[PDB]
Formats: C-alpha cells, structure tokens, sequence
C-alpha cells in the first residue's frame, strides 16, 4: 500500500500566480461587460468557479467569444466581489453589499456563495 | 511544514 | 477594522476543476511534447507553477505556440508525475523516479519540488 | 465548516 506526498499552499499559490497574471493582464483571454464596465479574466478560471461561465465556454458557439455581456441589471461591483472571490477564496460580504452578491452569484450559478449569503442573511 | 503525507 | 470570510477548500476545488478540464479537454490551449509523447495542458496553469513555462509565454514571440518541445532527453513520466503534480498538490514521488522527477522539476524551474527532492535523497 | 473568519 502507497502512502502519498501533499504540498498544503499548492492549490492557493496556484490561485496567488492567477490572480498575479489576471492583475498583470497576462494570458487574460476573455472581457466581462456589466453596464458598461469591464472585467478582464481568465476563461478557465471562470468556469472552474461559476456554473454559468462553465456552460458559456461548453457551448461550440460561445467558446470564441473575446466579449461576454451580462444582465446589465446586475451590479458590477457584485460581479467584481464575486470575481475577486474565484482568484482569492476570500469573499467580501458586508451589510450594504450581501444582496447584490447574493443576486449576482445565483445570476452566476456559484451555490456555495449563495448559501454563504443565506446564512448571514438568516443570522441577522 | 509545507508538506504532508495522507493516504494513497 | 474589518474581518474577512475565506472558504476552506475554495483554491482546492478550483484545482480540482481546472483538472477536470484538463481530463476532458476543454479549453486545453497548449501540447508540451517530450520524446514524442504529448500532453495538453492549460497555459495559465503552465504559467503558474512553472519558471521555464511562466518565462516562455511571457515571451511576446513564443506566447502564442501551440506545441511546445521540451529537452528530448528529459523522462516523459517525470513531465507527467509534475504535470499532475501541478493540477493536484500531490507529488507521486517514488524510489524509482525520484531522480528524474528531481531533473525535471530543475529544467521547469520548479524550485520547491527540487528541494522536497533533495529532502528525500538526503533522507534515504 | 467551509467557511472560516480570519483577520482582513
Ligand atoms: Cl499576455
Ligand atoms: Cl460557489
Ligand atoms: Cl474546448
Ligand atoms: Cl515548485
Ligand atoms: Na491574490
Ligand atoms: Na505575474
Ligand atoms: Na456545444
Ligand atoms: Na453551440
Ligand atoms: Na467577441
Ligand atoms: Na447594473
Ligand atoms: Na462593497
Ligand atoms: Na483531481
Ligand atoms: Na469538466
Ligand atoms: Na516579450
Ligand atoms: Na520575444
Ligand atoms: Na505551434
Ligand atoms: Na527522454
Ligand atoms: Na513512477
């Protein structure tokens, strides 16, 4: 029987390079529109966090596009906590911002993040 | 330590 | 002051995506080659836990390759112990590769898989 | 627990 060899900052020091790419606007290959406002990203990362971004870049139609719009009802501040959250794991919910994350993150199909919003939302 | 065994 | 949420197993379940993609092949950008034996993988990816990738594709002129050949003399299964390695944090190291994963992890410039190499060694 | 608080 095999025992094996884990390296425990790996998995987070892969995210600290992506996010230090996604900042250098390195290999960046996609651009998020919310009313009017942009957000530079890579596609893998999104999909790796974010259902609908992973049935955006599954669809033979949609894997080539540079540009992807959202529902410009959304708040861009929201998408851009949400985002920050896929490159950092930390997540910054506040009283004036919860329910804009909240929308923002079922808009994008990440269930942990709105079960995280139900529960400080149902604690105070 | 930045390094761990655990079960294969 | 302000305090922060961080989840747990966020930068692990990203990795553990990101290597579902890879499986499956979807939004694979590049083919490293050694000893004509192939293997796609993610640029970003590639980028974030290599020296020698991280210098290749921040070269303007070699940044968009889509095959890229290693050293024909480096061990392809070495490649392929630290190309899971990557996608994982763990490190298939054994009696009978440890060498040649050692010399691989020197060529990618992969520093702190070299030294918990020459900690085995040093230890055996 | 997946989530935990740490210092900002
Ligand atoms: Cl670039
Ligand atoms: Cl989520
Ligand atoms: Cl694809
Ligand atoms: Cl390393
Ligand atoms: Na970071
Ligand atoms: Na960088
Ligand atoms: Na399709
Ligand atoms: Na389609
Ligand atoms: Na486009
Ligand atoms: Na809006
Ligand atoms: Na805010
Ligand atoms: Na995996
Ligand atoms: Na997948
Ligand atoms: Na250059
Ligand atoms: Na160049
Ligand atoms: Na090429
Ligand atoms: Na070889
Ligand atoms: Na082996």
């Amino acid at each position: 029987p095999d025992s094996q060899i884990q390296f425990t900052r790996h998995a987070s020091d892969v995210l600290l390079n992506l996010n230090r790419l996604r900042s250098r606007d390195i290999l960046t290959d996609v651009v998020i529109v919310v009313s009017r406002e942009q957000f530079r990203a890579h596609k893998t990362v999104l999909m790796a966090c974010s259902g609908l971004f992973y049935s955006i870049f599954t669809d033979q139609l949609k894997r080539n596009l540079s540009v992807i719009n959202l529902d410009p009802e959304i708040n861009p501040e929201g998408f851009n906590i949400l985002l920050d959250f896929m490159y950092t794991s930390r997540l910054n919910l506040r009283e004036g911002n919860i329910m804009a994350v909240m929308a923002t993150a079922m808009y994008l199909q990440m269930e942990h993040v709105v079960d995280t919003c139900r529960k400080f939302i149902k604690a105070s | 330590s930045d390094l761990y065994l655990r079960p294969g």
